[PDB]
């Protein structure tokens, strides 16, 4: 028959042309395809589509999925589209039109007795977040990234000591093993990088040996010539990635000198604009370069009013420097300048800077990577406008170059993009379910290789899943060997050749890395611009082609205080 | 009303029905305080308590399971035993008997 | 007291609404969260007292106006539910559209 | 020697004769019989019986029981005794007199150095609950069943998703296999439910080789004759029992072309009154045949107050029904009808209803079908007086009568009746100790396969367990591999077979369902009536007989105010 | 070059020489030696020592240490020094000097790439505390002793069930069984105690081959001559400990009767002092034996003015006796005496009381046994100045004395020293770092067999791990499979070589306790006076040589109302 | 803080007292957790206040009146138990028959 968009929209949720507003930013996405049949859309409930005959069929359990999202608005860096999602097996099925062959046309996603139905209806799917700066300081920093939409966790860390306090390191393969072991009980993709700070190959190819994906060059621990030299060596004879956290007291050179020691080797540089560790006060310059992949860790994010003030106690603390002594006071203000705080935020929305990251509990918050990335966002949008590659009166494409910096291009960055990373078919089921007034902010459902593993839940005791208290509790896929079967520890190629998996008797589902070594800039999806950067030694002002970069500090910003009780 | 209160009917219980019995007279030559159990064997209480012990011989007291009878230093009284039950085998106390009987 | 699951759970809902009661106070435009927790405790007093759920349903819509919470928040907030120990049991009350 | 009865039942709890009052409810319960030899009771304590050669004797481990209940009041449907309970490997060894055979008579319960004490003197011991009525939403369910005496828990889901919402179902082979493997970290005995919904056999029989012990027919996924019909052929030729919720909207047929449908075979009937589902507004008849096993959910038990006005609302955010589409609330309205809730109560009294459930957050409450069970008892017995077959100044066959709902009825109709359901001897060991004062309300021990899971405990830290706060927290019997060897997860003789435990790795106890095919009204003990039951289809009066069946709304209830903080 | 004492130790933390307060006692160390050399000392953080090739070696991880705990200030029974903490494979490794060998002087302990470093300049180090009188009344317990910095736990129970609340006792194999795999989930080291109460031997046997590391005789199952003699027989012969509470009631004969019973043979006698039980009014005379090793419960220690009032209704809960009976409360009230009191404190001070432990939930604090042993320790230099072993201007001999008590006297008393009890070579690295203000009140970091196990953490989704509210969270040691392999189950020699550990499937390490036989009170380190002591039977006055043994009660303590909220 | 498991726990109490207090200062008859809550938040508070254990094991038993409490309530608690921190450490208060 007929009916209108209206009431359209507010049974099936918006469709070609209809916009919506993120959360409560200025940001407006429209979208750009629906891939249903009209008067054939799946809707569940009593007396409604997917019943017996009906939109279910007769197949048996190989020839159906056993998850479908019906009536989806898919939000990725490829496309901001209306469609259903079936999962199977926790993997990632297809993107089409759910239904019964039987009586339905161009059903893609087969609904039968063994399918389970999430309604999306009304809400904006995701990939999970992926944050590749984490520093195991505590077990309990997995559900806080967990409930704000971030699926897979990379870093390094033993717990609440000095030296995973100041760098992402699980040192050796005792504390590597051990990790290792824990990280069946995290309900999170993990992978785990090594302390990289020798001059010695042996030292870091046992670490590799031992299940690490990654070695981590911290200064904390010498970010000297030869050992960023040395690590990179092994890196490119066994396929993982290097984080750097450079020499910010140009003890052993300068940036160029450090630039020199990379040697156009592939690496991923950490806090690239500087707060966070680095050479002073031109660290932020490496993103000029097709070797660099560059990210921000997010207590910069974005420049506002508080920052600064903020920030001096917060680097003393988290590197283990001494306030009475002069040249530790001097150390930690000669990396916190207003000037490339300023400009990093624009060279985000020019894709510049390819990665949002937290810096754990050391310099970030964990739970705020998603967030403040679309904090950026608006505040670019509403001080620069549209970007030159908008089509169409929405945001569309700056949300596609935003959402790629904390899904596919961490991916990417550390080899395991084969995996995860997206919403492509393959690919394991990590989603995340927004309701559009609480996205980036608060999760409608956390899904985990095809099981909902977190999500808000109201009084247990209840009628229904409703009434309040409603808070975030675990669910069944972060239980027992349920959640071994939905989450993956990403292994080197060594230690799963070697066996690690079954000396250590992990229990979780392997996954391996590969391609850490032929990614480069090019290849960061929304964000490969290579802009010739200069960085004022006296000014510390930043440059492009001349042109001054800078931004204003916000006073009041989106996804804040009414979303927040403290 | 009180929530879960009990309505117990009027009256007593007779216990251990149909036992042997015999009454001994007890004397605490102790210095310090002695305290015996409903199921103790009595001949095989402490040996400060003087008393037949040939007479209580397989005996316990006649009280109310899980009561006791003190004796103070010096204490001298008359209690009422009765003879044990089931195979009528002694294993413990002090080690005297350790068999049936 | 033997507090069971529910009960240590409500807990938790009565506390957060002494949060936004001290908030609202002091004159400051209450959030989402605050809001949801405020007339959400309100309701269980309500219970206590031993008013109906149909009554509930009703003062459930006068606890807060839209003047009195920040923008965009009546909007977020369709409809609010909780349940408590009535005389005769515990009930659900749902009150819709509780901010004008 | 003598000793009264009034300090007798101080000492050793009530005996033979002696009533006691069921929490705060007009119920009075009297002492059948005990089974003590008075004067030789067993009391645990310094200077107590139970010492080294007294009443514990030198028997081996083989020879004794591992735990003792002593001066246990037992409620149970075949009786309301006094006796001591010996458990031995986690299942219930004796109900007699406990002791030592070398010094005291008449012992058949032998107390040696292997034997652990509970002292249940002037507690109430009842077998654990059974909830057949169970939507996994959420993990947390599990605990707050078990606080409340419920020990077993049957029904389906997949966490909070659309379908597990509106009914209890675990579609298929990979989410069957994963709820079976969640299943090892929750502290009670659980069987999974599949969705029944389908007109191809295959379908069904995958998912019973997968794992379930029933199939779940809910009208939301369309309960039509065809789909009616597979589901009891299968289970019909696999030993399982069928759940159904049926065709509300008669869009099929009315409640006669259903009951045609079932052709006789074996069915438990899911909320029967109407309210939480199935044909309008006669679903009730259904309690009139032979072969129907008729339950209730919770939150229409009792009839009271503001039972009505609660319900619509609850009936269109479970099921997923839309308040501004007519046909949607007309669905939820029609639903809703005074004339049969209130009926139901009365059935229940009568008999003509076997079971009570929850509907955990689908229209029911978790933690609440033990204590809505007796306030229906409670508000009977205020409207009805005493039951045809009371004998005595008392209220114990009525008790037996409703006991037997939450018990063993549960236990007959899914086939686990063979492990669980009540306190015979073989059957496992779970059970729940009650303080007269608490009742059905607030538990004082939960055991689980012989160790304790959960109770009441006070600071930590305390010189005892009793200073505040005290409030429930897990025990050993819930911990690790401690908790899988004191629970059971019941498997279909087909998944059994196949080796299903051994494929997926569970680790707790398996237990097999059998005996679902034979079981009829006639063998739900208390509760066998078959009335000539009759709804009016105008005014939806309920008629047994022509008579009127009918009870009025409780405004206050025991077991409320009383009690709960919240 | 230069620097002076006080700028050292703001840096590097006290050196030889200057002394440290102990929390807010009146108690002070003085740091007796130090093993670095000045100037070359390691130190962790940007622009540090601890760097590649300066403080840290190319040494590959089996030539290094995975753990160092740098500049700590260590306090054991052998001495109050100043140095660096090697931790290799989950135990101590060395003290000494660490570094890099290639460039520093006098490097013992080598730092390669493989190690972590927690810094513990300015920080007091000591080992983990060992109870051994715990009652298994909740798994609750083990988290409240992890967190006051007792990491080892050994005792019996079953949870909250009659015997567990009066006894330490886990009766039978079956019960033995289930808690022996319920600890593995524990983040503390286990060993368990059976049921010893039995005059046939071979019930006793079948325990310890169960598994029990020791046999507890306690009264309330009859500890009569027979009883005593029987358990002593057994431990003779399998090499396992026995834990007395003696015969309050003289029922079986007087003090002199039981230690005719002992007859020599090793036994562990549980609260000596009488309050908790035994003989009354002298069982403190036990304290004069060669082969009793007597320890004190805590709730007596030390002697307060609210000591007495608190006792009476403890005492009734615990032991299950009826304040209505009047043998009943004459029983409670003949164990507590101010007189013994009084004299327990300077017993301890003496060093003829070797032990202090809680008795959890049964007459003790499972989370106060180190708070209130240095309670004693204050109050006792408060009244009776320096011990006859001081030398120099310091309390260190009173320290040594006192920390001994609750780490190596319980491990020799319980044969697992060979294990845990002190920080020394080859010895597990169970830690606990403290800041001198909270010394024994609040640990800084609580370490496992190399791994932090628990410590206080804040805000989750903080840039750093201090901001508020700080409370304790469990952390990686405390997880899943990392914990198994960071903690022990000690088994008895039978049980070890019986296959128990393979056939229960225990899933953590395994240590056999040995050398329970031969340990007497001479080998209590600093704690092995044999006073001539003498109880007057009807004044309950304690003498030592003819000398009355007394103190006072304390008003006010220190480690008391400044920590705790509440 | 620091707050150990204790600290944290008594919190619960506390917070529980909190809703007692309200309820009662709304003139209702309180319930059994209520009443336990109450009177043990208050033993809590004397020891703070540096009272001894035997003054409060008496004024505990001044708090609530039989005719400020629901019907059955006084029964249902025969004694109320409670530790906290003292001048000279933790010490337990036993209030028996808190109500009359
Ligand atoms: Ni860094
Ligand atoms: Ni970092
Ligand atoms: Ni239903
Ligand atoms: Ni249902
Ligand atoms: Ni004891
Ligand atoms: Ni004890």
């Amino acid at each position: 028959s007929n009916i209108s968009r209206q009431a359209y929209a507010d049974m099936f949720g918006p469709t070609v042309g209809d916009k919506v507003r993120l959360a409560d930013t200025e940001l407006w996405i429209e979208v750009e395809d629906d891939l249903t049949t009209y008067g054939e859309e799946v809707k569940f409930g009593g007396g409604k589509v997917i019943r017996d005959g009906m939109g279910q069929g007769q197949m048996l359990a190989a020839d159906c999925v056993d998850l479908v999202l019906t009536n989806a608005l898919i939000v990725d860096h490829w496309g901001i589209v209306k469609a259903d999602i079936g999962v199977k097996d926790g993997r990632i099925f297809a993107i089409g039109k759910a239904g019964n062959p039987d009586i339905q046309p161009n059903v893609t996603i087969p609904i039968g007795a063994a399918t389970e139905v999430i309604a999306a209806e009304g809400k904006i799917v995701t990939a999970g977040g992926i944050d590749t700066h984490i520093h195991w300081i505590c077990p309990q920093q997995a559900e806080e990234a967990l409930v704000s939409g971030v699926t897979t966790m990379v870093g390094g860390g033993t717990g609440p000591a000095a030296g995973t306090h100041a760098t992402t390191c699980t040192p050796g393969p005792w504390y590597i093993s051990r990790m290792l072991q824990a990280a069946d009980s995290l309900p999170v993709n993990i992978g785990l990088l090594g302390k990289g700070n020798v001059s010695q190959p042996d030292a870091l190819r046992e670490q590799v040996a031992a299940g690490v994906i990654g070695l981590k060059i911290a200064e904390d621990w010498g970010a000297t010539p030869a050992a960023i030299d040395c690590a990179l060596t092994v890196a490119d004879e066994m396929d993982i990635q290097v984080a750097l956290h450079s020499d910010t007291l140009n003890e052993s050179g300068f940036v160029e000198d450090t630039l020199a020691a990379i040697g156009g080797r592939t690496i991923h540089t950490f806090h690239t604009e500087g707060a966070g560790g680095g050479h002073a006060p031109d660290i932020i310059t490496a993103c000029a370069h097709p070797n660099i992949l560059p990210s921000s860790t997010n207590p910069t994010l974005p420049y506002t009013l508080n920052t600064i003030d903020e920030h001096l106690d917060m680097l003393m603390v988290c590197h283990h420097l001494d306030p009475d002594i002069a040249e530790d006071v001097a150390f930690a203000e000669s990396r916190i300048r207003r000037e490339t705080i300023a400009a990093e935020d624009v060279l985000h929305d020019l894709g510049a800077f390819s990665l949002t990251s937290s810096d754990s509990q050391a310099m970030g918050r964990v739970g705020e990577v998603i967030l403040r990335t679309w904090q950026v966002a608006h505040r670019m949008k509403v001080q620069r406008g549209a970007l030159a590659e908008e089509t169409g009166d929405n945001d569309n494409f700056r949300v596609k170059r935003y959402i790629a910096k904390y899904t596919i291009n961490p991916a990417l960055t550390h080899g395991i993009a084969h995996e995860v990373g997206s919403i492509e078919v393959g690919k394991l089921a990590d989603l995340v379910v927004w309701s559009p007034a609480f996205f980036g902010v608060k999760p409608a459902t956390v899904i985990k290789g095809g099981m909902i593993a977190i999500a808000p839940m109201g009084d247990i005791n209840a009628s229904i899943p409703t009434p309040q208290p409603v808070h975030y509790r675990p669910m069944f896929g972060a239980l027992g060997s349920a959640r071994h079967h939905c989450r993956l520890t990403f292994l080197s190629q060594a230690a799963a050749a070697n066996g690690v998996a079954e000396r250590l008797n992990l229990r979780s589902a392997i996954a391996v890395v590969k391609g850490c070594r032929t990614v480069q800039k090019a290849d960061m999806v929304h964000n490969s611009l290579q802009p010739n950067i200069t960085v004022d030694a006296q000014t510390y002002e930043v440059r492009v082609d001349g042109e001054l970069i800078t931004s204003e500090p916000a006073d009041v910003l989106p996804m804040a205080q009414r979303y927040f009780l403290f | 009303m009180i929530p879960g209160e009990y309505h117990v009917k009027p009256g007593q219980i007779a216990l251990n029905t149909g036992r042997a019995t015999c009454r001994v007279v007890v004397e605490n030559h102790g210095d310090r305080p002695i305290q015996v159990g409903s199921h103790y064997h009595f001949a095989e209480v402490n040996p400060a308590l003087k008393f037949d012990r040939q007479q209580a011989a397989g005996y316990r007291l006649n009280i109310p399971a899980g009561t006791a009878v003190r004796f103070e230093p010096g204490q001298k009284r008359e209690v009422e035993l009765v003879a044990f039950a089931g195979h009528r085998a002694v294993f413990g106390f002090r080690g005297e008997v350790m068999g049936p009987l | 007291m033997e507090l069971t699951p529910r009960e240590k759970d409500k807990l938790l809902l009565f506390t957060a609404a002494l949060v936004a009661e001290r908030r609202l106070a002091r004159g400051l435009k209450l959030n989402y969260p605050e809001s949801v927790a405020l007339i959400s405790a309100f309701i269980m007093e309500g219970a206590r007292d031993g008013k109906s759920v149909a009554s509930l349903m009703e003062e459930g819509r006068h606890v807060l106006t839209r003047e009195q919470v920040m923008e965009g928040v009546p909007e977020m907030i369709p409809d609010i539910q909780v349940e408590a120990t009535f005389p005769d049991g515990s009930k659900l009350v749902t009150v819709h559209n509780p901010i004008i």
